[PDB]
């Protein structure tokens, strides 16, 4: 009575196989994020009716190149900026750069907008010392200040995001997009860009990008 | 002092360099130079395993040869039939990021772990009929990499705090510590007896272990980046490793040295897993680019290729009988080869 | 639909050739 | 809005009136008298010899409306025969007065489109097996194009039939049946439900664009639903919606104005049942066109010539929806006369006969998928 | 302090350093005639008829 | 065995010049994108500079450019740092690090505390 057991075998499968349908009903819903900034942590919220799960490793030495493979396929990365701010850049330049994040969206959050208004009162190191070259750097024109705010902490926000944009324009090919913020509603920010990140890898499956 | 003792350490490794030096009167390559080639190997995919949602890290055999445990990072644990593409049981993950599975050799239990830095054994057996998390073995300081039962009360685990360890399953406690490694450690392979166990790290070394005392017999070098994949030869007295450095290496226990190196030109991508065949005249490894190669073990000749998955080829077994390979990929299949 | 109404148009055309070919016939002496 | 069917039936009853009077008909009882006669074309009377007969201009005649006063003549000769001629073995007959006083351009138009469609069902069937024979290509995306693409198939398919019973219907087997008042093709079912799958399969293809649209409309709008509850609504919406005003022009169609196969919109009222749920596909595959372009050019300039870019997404994404049809599509048959219906005509004929071709190459043969899916078994067959 | 720990690394140094090695030849001599003793065993290297073929 | 060995180092006057070597030893030299990386006096591990595989993209840390130059020569397997005008901050030990996989544009992990692919360090003091 084999065939007796094998229609057993066959019964539980399509039990498995409903419960596999309803479950990826759930994955492909939510959207998983990757945070960098008790062996993982994750967070759970919600923005219109969007599930985001995002995961921000705890408990992980401070070498990434083999465990940071497991989030190839989250919608995004989001980094978070706080010389710090040159490891920082040598971080997102890896991680831009690594061929199994090559088709992985960055938001960049450019942390401390407080902490670098206050810090550039004749205390700014992080950003002259470090770096020379910001010395001769000039606001772009097309700049949106915040209205209320020293013209030099400006500068320096900019400065900061056209580092990380050197990066990103750098063999970008239009497969992995980089989404800088805190130079102008974090999760807000966080959801658009989300929504953003799908549209264009719907756009690119229709060859309309 | 330490720069004395960093000078001493000096001269206790050119001592080893010139004990192996003298060992190494010829080649493997050499001994094995008027024996036949295995000719052209050709496996076909038999069976494609459907239903994972995410990317597969990690599939283990059963010792029956026709059941195995696959693990994605959708958040599932999968027993398949292996004969007839059934499901036999889907564990759903408390942690979603599995990174290593392993099935115990009696097959009542299957264990998993990942970026929670926890084991967790599954009890297949249960009386009701369902399958929950028998114990939680939690101790280790970075993800888990791999785990191997070594019976239905001892696992030995690897984890990214560059530590191995050997747990007593029903006190839940961590029996012995295996430090040693610098770098994460990515592999273990259990010993045909399990007395002993290799584990291959991001130090771009390996690691002989004595299960019992808790001590390391031998340290192997000669890979140029982290070893991803470890494997022992049929035989429990050689092993194989694959690298990042797009190589595949063999290791003597005995004469505590390497023997061939398993590389090609064309081949620039790193090695995710090797497995022997039965007689360990082959010795399968899965790459980076989609493939899985199949190497001469004893003439380091490429063989054959199996060249079925789109995605990268993460994970790969022989079964006990040593009648089927299944690869598993990051396109979220199963494929068994034959 | 285009399809349609060039099939009307042909149908419509066909149409009164016919009926433009049976009364030749008569005149023919049937 | 003539008839040979009714063009016939008016000659057996003027047959029978004329037919009638011969044997009734008081004799002229004038000696030398002309023998009256039906010659299959009039009733002459008895005429008085030597003098000319003046005869009613057939009023069963189709273009007999034209003319109320005419009138055909023969001539007594006072001989009590008729005038005739060497090389003419007839009674002299004057028809001058009583004759009715483009096949190249439909032709060409036919041709064009036969060539289109052609070219479309072979590309069409050797682009649905590369998406069905490839498991990779396998997704709720290629599956409504292999729908489209079969919608396109049927299509291409019901017009050459569509023009083989035209051709079965007036052919010189068929007309001989019909003046012999015999049955013919015209008077069975098999030739009204053909072009009763006709319409179905126009109506099919112009909600298949739209299941086409609507999919990409919903996967751009961010939202998220049921996949498989999902796909069973586009199935149902691009296979079974037409079914819901096809199978009502055909019951219309059946108990009124059944005539011509059906070929021929006698009312053009009626023939609403089928254009205003087609122009309804028409209007909405024309705003998701626009929204769809409007997300690329955000997405173009959020990446600060994009004209390049843009015009190759707006012709790429124009075959996919039909998009090509609006410019004559309001141009309704109706108000369509002249040389303005030569050019809806042909504008729409042509572009939707090589409308599936474009599909077929933009989204099947050119894409990256596809060609990668092709690269990646070339190497893997020379492994062997 | 990173002295204890290179003191340990001399001490597994020196209990690796006193093995006993055996030659390469012997070492693969012994590697090729377990693959000899097992090659009817093994079927991917010599395949089984499909009729013995689980996955056939 | 993968070992890079550093030397050059010492003591300095500021405004002075030093050139520091790497021998590595143990890997295809040519393969592998390296860096400079520094341990001051009581901070953590700073990257100073990288160059590539052939030697033709070079970068580096702010505070070096102009006065730091970084080559490798890929016949001898050695990569070097040359110093010139050092000020009294630079004093740090000064390490040489590989690039943990060959043929890669990233390089992770080469200021962690505990990388395996990097030297010793050799002190440079100002
Ligand atoms: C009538 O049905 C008997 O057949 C002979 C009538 O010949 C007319 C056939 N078609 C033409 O002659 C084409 O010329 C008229 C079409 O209009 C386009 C400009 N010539």
């Amino acid at each position: 009575d084999q065939r007796n057991e094998e229609k057993a075998q066959r019964e539980a499968n399509k039990k498995i196989e409903k419960q596999l349908q309803k479950d990826k009903q759930v994955y492909r819903a939510t959207h998983r994020l990757l945070l960098l900034g008790s062996g993982i942590f994750e967070t759970k919220f919600q923005v219109d009716k969007v599930n985001f799960h995002m995961f921000d490793v705890g408990a992980q030495r401070d070498e990434r190149r083999k465990w940071i493979q497991c989030f190839n396929d989250v919608t995004a990365i989001i980094f978070v900026v706080a010389n710090r701010l040159q490891a920082a850049l040598k971080l997102f330049d890896s991680i831009w750069n690594n061929k199994w994040l090559r088709d992985t969206s960055v938001i960049l959050f450019l942390n401390k907008q407080d902490l670098l208004a206050e810090k550039v009162l004749a205390g700014k190191s992080k950003i002259e010392d470090y770096f020379p070259e910001f010395a001769r750097y000039t606001t772009p024109e097309d700049a949106t200040p915040e209205p209320g705010e020293d013209p030099r902490v400006t500068r320096a926000k900019y400065f900061i995001r056209d580092e990380f944009l050197r990066i990103s324009t750098a063999s970008g090919d239009g497969r992995h997009y980089c989404y800088p913020h805190f130079t102008c509603e974090n999760i807000r920010r966080v959801f658009n860009d989300c929504r953003d990140i799908i549209q264009r890898m719907h756009l690119r499956q229709y060859e309309l990008l | 002092e330490l720069d004395q003792l960093r000078q001493e350490a000096e001269q206790l490794k050119n001592q080893i360099r010139d004990a192996r030096k003298a060992c190494a009167d010829a080649t493997l390559s050499q001994i094995t130079n008027n024996i036949d080639p295995v000719g052209r190997i050709q496996m076909r995919t038999r069976r494609t395993l459907r239903g994972h949602l995410a990317k597969i890290y990690a599939m283990h055999w059963g010792t029956d040869s026709r059941l195995l445990v696959s693990a994605s990072q959708d958040g599932k644990l999968i027993i398949w039939d292996s004969y007839t593409t059934n499901k036999v049981h889907a564990i759903p993950l408390r942690s979603s990021w599995v990174m290593t599975c392993a099935y115990a050799p009696s097959g009542n239990y299957v264990a998993c772990g990942g970026l929670d830095n926890i084991c967790s054994i599954y009890n297949l057996k249960t009386r009701e009929g369902n399958v929950r998390v028998s114990r939680e073995l939690a101790g280790h300081t970075g993800y888990l990499s791999c785990c191997r039962f070594l019976d239905d009360n001892q696992i030995v685990t690897s984890s990214g705090d560059t530590t191995c360890a050997l747990w007593d399953i029903e006190t839940g406690q961590q029996t012995t510590t295996f430090t040693g490694h610098t770098g994460d450690v990515m592999s273990l392979s259990l010993a045909p007896d399990t007395r002993l166990f290799v584990s291959g790290a991001c130090d771009a070394s390996a690691k002989l272990w004595d299960v019992r005392e808790g001590m390391c017999r031998q340290t192997f070098t000669g890979h140029e980046s982290d070893i991803n994949a470890i494997c022992f030869f049929p035989n429990g007295n050689a092993f194989a490793t694959g690298s990042d450095d797009a190589t595949c290496r063999l290791f003597d226990l005995r004469a505590d040295q390497e023997l061939m190196t398993y590389s090609h030109d064309n081949i620039i991508c790193g090695i995710t897993s090797v497995s022997f065949s039965k007689s360990g005249r082959l010795l399968l490894a899965g790459y980076d680019d989609f493939n899985c190669n199949v190497w001469d073990a004893l003439k380091a000749d490429r063989a054959g290729v199996l060249a079925g998955h789109d995605n990268r080829v993460s994970c790969l077994g022989v079964t006990d009988d040593g009648m089927a390979v299944a690869t598993g990929s990051w396109d979220s299949f199963l494929k068994i080869w034959n | 639909h285009a399809e349609g109404t060039f099939t009307s148009d042909v149908s419509s055309y066909l149409e009164g050739q016919a009926a433009k070919e049976f009364i030749a016939w008569l005149v023919r002496g049937r | 809005t003539v008839s040979l069917w009714e063009t016939v039936q008016k000659w057996r009853e003027y047959r029978r009136q004329c037919q009638r009077s011969l044997t009734e008909d008081p004799p002229p009882a004038t000696d030398l008298f002309c023998n009256r006669t039906f010659d299959e074309y009039a009733c002459w009377p008895d005429g008085e010899p030597g003098s000319f007969v003046n005869v009613s201009c057939p009023w069963y005649l189709p273009w007999a409306s034209s003319v109320p006063q005419g009138h055909v003549y023969r001539f007594c000769t006072a001989e009590g025969l008729w005038l005739q001629k060497d090389n003419s073995s007839l009674p002299w007959r004057d028809l001058s007065e009583c004759e009715e006083s483009p096949e190249e351009q439909l032709l060409f138009l036919y041709i064009i489109y036969t060539v289109g469609y052609a070219l479309s069902f072979s590309a069409l069937v050797i682009a649905s097996a590369i998406l069905l024979g490839f498991r990779h290509l396998h997704c709720t995306r290629n599956y409504i194009h292999l729908n489209l693409f079969a919608s396109f198939i049927l299509r291409a398919l019901s017009v050459f039939i569509k023009d083989a019973a035209l051709k079965w219907m007036y052919s010189t087997a068929a007309q001989q049946h019909q003046w012999d008042g015999l049955l013919s093709y015209q008077d069975s079912l098999s030739c009204r439900l053909v072009f009763l799958l006709m319409q179905y399969c126009v109506a099919a293809n112009y909600y298949w664009l739209l299941v086409e649209g609507v999919y990409l409309y919903t996967l751009l709008a961010f939202s998220v639903f049921s996949e498989q509850w999902i796909f069973r609504l586009y199935v149902s919406i691009g296979w079974g919606v037409p079914l819901l005003f096809v199978v009502p022009w055909g019951i219309v169609k059946y108990l009124y104005e059944d005539e011509g196969c059906w070929t021929r919109n006698s009312n053009m009222n009626y023939w609403l049942i089928i254009r205003l749920p087609i122009l309804f596909a028409i209007g909405v595959n024309f705003l998701i066109f626009v929204r769809v372009i409007c997300i690329v050019v955000s997405k173009l300039k959020a990446n600060l010539d994009i004209k390049c870019r843009l015009a190759k997404s707006t012709l790429t994404l124009i075959p996919l929806l039909g998009t090509h049809e609006v410019i004559f599509a309001f141009v309704m048959d109706e108000h369509a006369r002249g040389t303005l219906r030569f050019i809806k005509l042909f504008t729409e004929l042509s572009f939707t006969s090589f409308q599936g071709l474009m599909v077929a190459i933009l989204y099947c043969f050119v894409n990256n998928e596809v060609q990668l899916e092709f690269r990646k078994s070339w190497e893997r067959w020379r492994l062997e | 302090a990173s002295i204890a720990q290179a003191r340990k690394l001399v001490e597994q140094l020196k209990m690796e350093a006193n093995i006993d090695r055996i030659k390469v030849s012997k070492a693969a001599a012994d590697l090729m005639a377990y693959c000899e003793a097992h090659a009817k065993e093994d079927p991917l290297l010599t395949p089984v008829p499909a009729s013995e073929n689980p996955f056939r | 065995q993968v070992q890079l060995q550093e030397s050059g180092g010492g003591l300095v006057q500021p405004g002075g010049s030093l050139r520091l070597s790497c021998a590595a030893s143990g890997f295809t030299f040519s393969n592998y994108k390296m860096n400079w990386v520094r341990q001051a006096p009581g901070k953590g591990l700073e990257w100073v500079s990288d160059i590539s595989q052939s030697g033709a993209s070079i970068s580096y840390t702010g505070s070096v450019k102009g006065r730091f130059t970084i080559s490798r020569d890929n016949a001898k397997n050695t990569l070097y740092l040359q110093m010139n005008s050092l000020k009294p901050e630079d004093t740090a030990v000064y390490y040489c690090a590989r690039c943990p996989a060959p043929f890669t544009r990233d390089c992770f992990d080469v200021t962690s505390t505990t990388y395996a692919y990097r030297g010793q360090g050799t002190q440079v003091t100002v």
